[PDB]
């Protein structure tokens, strides 16, 4: 039951290499330029 | 119009070994002698920087020509 | 002596311009104006590069930071024997006279000045950093 | 023998190494005539090579499996098995000369610090003074001990600048 | 802003004030030295931290000291 | 009257001075009550190239 | 003060710049993005189609090249979105405002993707 | 002549002479006692 499906690398590698980094960079960029009250 | 001609000064500098025995003679800063090792390096870095030893353009030119 | 008032109408030195002048900071944050009276037309060096001719009488130039105005002040004072002054001009029109602060240049001691940032001890008498630890921020023993 | 080494005079690798070195020179010597200058130079090199291998074996050097002499540095082993001339004796040769240089320089430095302009005597050497000190430096080991015993070799801590602590 | 402090070893030679490229320092009356004047640092919001003042000070150790602090447009020397 | 005699040798005691534990020659001693009246001159210049400095009365002790 | 040159100050140059959608005020920011989006989306397909990893495949080249260009348009649109979030937090031209830039970014996405699609139609 | 002999006493000239002499002594010893590796 522990074995992931044969297609997992096709999804997780793009997910952690392109998608999540893109979200993280976008989220961080807005945070570091946000102006305090 | 100035005429192009030969023009020199007779015997401008006496030939003597007196200044050979006075390191740093050429510069007002270094002629007083060392107090730190930086003096030794400064002696060599400034040796040929003729225009830093005087402002007279004639004096600089003569040093360049003989060098 | 009283604080001078800036006259924007003052003519500026003859100068063809350069790429070393003001930027968007002047429009949004602040810029600096230096003025002086010239005895005669004369060529001086711009701190931003190039040669300019100062007009006889009042002169006015604008610069992007305070160091540029004081750099030209040093040149005019030492090489031409002039007495410039400069201001800080804010985008909303406010003018803050800066230099010389009290009409007398700082290198000459003047009455009425109050000492600031003067410690009545030697450098060797500062306390150890351990004594100012956890004071609310980063601070040197020289700040006490 | 010591540390599994063998004498170079009894080492097959040591003997083989000499043959190779001479063989290399012999090959070059073939292209030159008997009396030509290159032939004389090559033979002189060959004589020096043979003397070298003869001398090292005579001196009793130990050779490794590579056939190269290996030196012995422990004073006990060196003195017990006649290898004192490799490291031990050279050790005291160096320290005598090195201390000679150091002691002579120290004397000159102290001598000129009593002059009107000490720094001028450091870039323009007082050769008459320097020469006298050079000859007297042969007895530095005796002179140095006397200063150590008299308490004059070292300066007192109260006269040495240090930074705050 | 940087932090500039004057210490009571000042001899009132005025050289730090003459060397400041930002007009941060000035001379004020004093009675602790023969010159009867001491250096002062009234306008430290303009200090860029170049330490030309420290280079000019003759006393040993220094009588004017710069401690680099928080960076603003002025202290960074930006013209933009 | 106050301080060491002019031309005498003194030893510097200021820890942060370049010439701490070194010997200099007294130039003058201000009698006006200033903080550091004793002026001392040294043979060896400090890192800034200076050979003279001012010291307090208790920061100098007679050489030897 | 400033150095004036024919490149910086010329009549032909100034008139051309004012005609571009970036400098054409009085136009809705969304329309500005669409016009800018279409122009950039169309050209973007070129290099991907002719120089991509599938360039030599007969028919897959057009699909892969334009499909990759569409992905780059989406990334660019995201860059515009976050830029507006950062730049405009607290005036004459509505484009330089929090609401205006968001509309402008949305137009760029729609125009850019359409431009990529139109380029694909031209190829085939 | 005094000044010239003073010039010959400067550090670079003394160093040149002394190291020329020291090198000559070391070279000549190896010329007459070639390939010395140990003391016998
Ligand atoms: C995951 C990867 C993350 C990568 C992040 C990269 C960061 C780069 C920026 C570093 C920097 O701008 O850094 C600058 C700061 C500066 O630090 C602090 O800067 C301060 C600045 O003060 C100023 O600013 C202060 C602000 O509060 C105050 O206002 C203060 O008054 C004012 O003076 C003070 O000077 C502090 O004393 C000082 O410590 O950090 C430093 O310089 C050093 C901080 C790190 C210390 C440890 C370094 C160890 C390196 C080992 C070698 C690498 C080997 C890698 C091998 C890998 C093999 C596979
Ligand atoms: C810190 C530990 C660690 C590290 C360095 C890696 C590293 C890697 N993992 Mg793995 N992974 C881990 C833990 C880790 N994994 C764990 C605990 C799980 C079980 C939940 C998985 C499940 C997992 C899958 C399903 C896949 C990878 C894959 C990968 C590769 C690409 C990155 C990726 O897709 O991550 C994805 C990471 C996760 C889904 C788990 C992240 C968990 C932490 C808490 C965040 C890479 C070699 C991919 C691969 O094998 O490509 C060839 C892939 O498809 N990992
Ligand atoms: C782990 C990270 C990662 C991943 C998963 C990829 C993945 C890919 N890279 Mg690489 N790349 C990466 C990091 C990564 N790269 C980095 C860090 C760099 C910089 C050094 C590069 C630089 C680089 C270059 C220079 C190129 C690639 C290319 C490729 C493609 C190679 C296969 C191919 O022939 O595609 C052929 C293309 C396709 C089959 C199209 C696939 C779909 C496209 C890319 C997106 C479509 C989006 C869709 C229209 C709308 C959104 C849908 C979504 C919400 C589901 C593939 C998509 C090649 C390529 O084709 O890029 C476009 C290429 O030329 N990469
Ligand atoms: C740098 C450190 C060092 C080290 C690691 C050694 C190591 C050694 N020395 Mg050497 N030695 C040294 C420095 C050193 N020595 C110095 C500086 C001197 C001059 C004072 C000597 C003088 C010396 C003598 C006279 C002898 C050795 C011997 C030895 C060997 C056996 C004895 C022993 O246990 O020594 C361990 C070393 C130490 C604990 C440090 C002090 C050693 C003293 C100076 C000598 C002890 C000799 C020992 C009592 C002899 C026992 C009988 C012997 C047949 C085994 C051993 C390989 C012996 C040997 O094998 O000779 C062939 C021997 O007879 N050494
Ligand atoms: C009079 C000469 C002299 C003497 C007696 C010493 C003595 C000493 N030095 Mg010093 N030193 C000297 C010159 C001298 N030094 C010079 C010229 C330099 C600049 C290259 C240095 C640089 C130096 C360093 C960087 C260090 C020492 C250290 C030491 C100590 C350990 C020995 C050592 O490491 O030597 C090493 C020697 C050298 C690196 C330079 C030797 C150069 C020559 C051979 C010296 C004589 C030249 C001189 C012109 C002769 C004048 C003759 C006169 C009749 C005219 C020891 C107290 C070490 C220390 O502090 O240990 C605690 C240490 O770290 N020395
Ligand atoms: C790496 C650079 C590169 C490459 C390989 C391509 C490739 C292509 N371009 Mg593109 N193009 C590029 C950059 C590039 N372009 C740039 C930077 C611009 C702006 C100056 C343009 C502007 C442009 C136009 C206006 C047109 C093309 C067209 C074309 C096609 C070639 C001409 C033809 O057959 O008609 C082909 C798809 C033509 C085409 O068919 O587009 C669909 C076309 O009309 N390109
Ligand atoms: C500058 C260096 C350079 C160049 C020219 C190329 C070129 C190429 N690479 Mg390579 N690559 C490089 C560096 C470079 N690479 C590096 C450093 C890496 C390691 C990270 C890689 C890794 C890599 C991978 C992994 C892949 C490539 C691939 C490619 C091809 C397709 C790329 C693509 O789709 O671009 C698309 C390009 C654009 C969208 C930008 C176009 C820019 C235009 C032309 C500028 C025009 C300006 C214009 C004149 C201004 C006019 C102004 C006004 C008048 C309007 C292409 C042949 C892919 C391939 O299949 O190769 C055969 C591929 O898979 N490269
Ligand atoms: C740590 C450094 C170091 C050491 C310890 C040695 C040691 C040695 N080298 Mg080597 N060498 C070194 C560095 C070193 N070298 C470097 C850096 C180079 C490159 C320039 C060389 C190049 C080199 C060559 C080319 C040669 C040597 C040779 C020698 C030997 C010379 C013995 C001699 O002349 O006795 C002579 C006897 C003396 C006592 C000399 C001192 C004389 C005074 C007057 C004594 C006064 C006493 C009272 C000796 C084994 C020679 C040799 O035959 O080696 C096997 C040899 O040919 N060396
Ligand atoms: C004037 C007359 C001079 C005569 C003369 O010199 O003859 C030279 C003499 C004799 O010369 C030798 O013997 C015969 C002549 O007597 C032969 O004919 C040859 O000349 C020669 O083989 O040789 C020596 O004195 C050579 C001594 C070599 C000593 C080398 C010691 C190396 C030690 C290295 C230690 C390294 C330490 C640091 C490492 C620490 C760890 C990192
Ligand atoms: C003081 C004069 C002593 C002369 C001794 C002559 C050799 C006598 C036989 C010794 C055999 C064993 O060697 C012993 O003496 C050597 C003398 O160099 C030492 O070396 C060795 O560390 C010691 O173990
Ligand atoms: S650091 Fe520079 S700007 Fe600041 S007070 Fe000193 S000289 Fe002036
Ligand atoms: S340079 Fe030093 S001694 Fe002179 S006025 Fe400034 S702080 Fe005082």
């Amino acid at each position: 039951p522990f074995v992931p499906p044969s297609w997992a690398p096709s999804v997780f590698v793009p997910l952690t290499g392109l998608v999540l980094p893109a979200i993280a960079m976008a989220t961080l960029f807005v945070y570091i330029e946000k102006e305090a009250p | 119009a100035k005429k192009v001609k030969i023009a020199v000064d007779r015997n401008p500098v006496e030939t003597s070994f007196e200044k050979w025995a006075k390191p740093g003679h050429f510069s007002r800063t270094l002629s007083k002698g060392p107090n730190t090792t930086t003096w030794i390096w400064n002696l060599h870095a400034d040796a040929h920087d003729f225009d830093s030893h005087t402002s007279d353009l004639e004096e600089i030119s003569r040093k360049v020509f003989s060098a | 002596w009283t604080v001078p008032t800036l006259n924007p109408d003052t003519p500026s030195p003859i100068f063809g311009g350069s790429t070393g002048g003001l930027l968007r900071k002047a429009q949004t944050e602040e810029f600096y104006v230096i003025t002086w009276e010239a005895k005669k037309e004369q060529i001086f060096e711009m701190p931003t590069g190039g040669a300019a001719i100062m007009r006889q009488g009042p002169n006015l130039l604008k610069f992007g930071k305070k160091e540029q105005c004081l750099a030209l002040t040093t040149q005019l004072r030492n090489k031409f024997k002039l007495t410039p002054c400069f201001y800080r001009v804010f985008p909303d029109g406010k003018v803050q006279y800066l230099h010389p602060a009290d009409g007398v240049y700082p290198e000459k001691v003047n009455a009425g000045r109050v000492g600031a940032n003067q410690n009545m001890r030697r450098i060797g008498q500062n306390v150890n950093p351990i004594k100012v630890k956890f004071s609310g921020r980063m601070m040197s023993p020289a700040e006490i | 023998d010591i540390a599994g080494l063998t004498p170079c005079s009894e080492s097959k690798a040591y003997a083989k190494l000499e043959k190779k070195e001479l063989k290399t020179l012999e090959k070059r010597l073939k292209q030159y005539e008997a009396d030509s200058a290159p032939a004389v130079a090559l033979k002189a090199t060959m004589e020096r090579t043979k003397a070298r291998f003869a001398n090292y074996a005579k001196a009793g050097l130990l050779c490794g499996n590579d056939g190269l002499p290996h030196l012995i540095a422990d004073p006990g082993l060196a003195l017990k098995y006649g290898h004192a001339g490799e490291v031990f004796i050279p050790t005291f040769g160096f320290l005598y000369v090195a201390g000679y240089i150091g002691y002579v320089g120290r004397q000159y430095l102290i001598a000129v610090k009593g002059e009107a302009k000490p720094t001028d005597k450091e870039i323009i050497i007082d050769v008459p003074l320097a020469t006298k000190l050079a000859w007297q430096g042969a007895g530095w080991p005796l002179a140095a001990v006397q200063e150590l015993q008299r308490g004059t070799l070292l300066e007192k801590e109260e006269n040495i600048t240090v930074s705050p602590r | 802003a940087h932090i500039v402090k004057i210490y009571d070893t000042c001899i009132g030679c005025t050289q730090c004030v003459r060397a400041c490229p930002l007009d941060v320092l000035e001379m004020v009356p004093w009675d602790g030295c023969k010159a009867s004047q001491m250096a002062s640092a009234p306008r430290t919001e303009d200090c860029v931290g170049c330490k030309r003042c420290e280079t000019a000070c003759p006393t040993d150790f220094l009588s004017v000291r710069v401690y680099l602090g928080s960076e603003s447009t002025r202290s960074m020397g930006l013209s933009y | 009257e106050v301080g060491p005699k002019r031309g005498s040798l003194v030893k510097i005691l200021r820890p942060e001075s370049y010439w701490f534990n070194q010997v200099g020659k007294v130039v003058s001693v201000d009698q006006s009550g200033v903080r550091y009246p004793v002026v001392v001159r040294f043979e060896n210049q400090n890192y800034a190239g200076v050979t003279t400095n001012n010291y307090a009365l208790d920061e100098v002790v007679a050489a030897k | 003060g400033m150095l004036e040159t024919p490149v910086t100050s010329a009549p032909i140059v100034a008139t051309y710049l004012s005609n571009l959608p970036a400098y054409r005020t009085g136009v809705a920011p969304v329309l500005r993005g669409v016009e800018i989006g279409l122009a950039h989306g169309f050209l973007l397909a070129g290099p991907f189609i002719k120089l991509g990893p599938l360039r030599n495949v007969p028919e897959t080249a057009e699909i892969a090249g334009s499909l990759s260009a569409a992905g780059l348009v989406l990334i660019l649109a995201l860059c515009l979105s976050i830029y507006g979030s950062a730049q405009f937090q607290s005036a004459r031209d509505p484009l330089f405002s929090a609401d205006g830039w968001s509309e402008f970014a949305a137009g760029f996405l729609v125009g850019g993707e359409a431009g990529v699609a139109w380029a694909y139609v031209c190829t085939q | 002549m005094k000044d010239f002999t003073t010039y010959l006493s400067t550090a670079p000239v003394i160093a040149t002479i002394w190291f020329t002499f020291t090198a000559g002594l070391l070279i000549e010893i190896n010329r007459y006692f070639p390939d010395p590796l140990v003391f016998s």
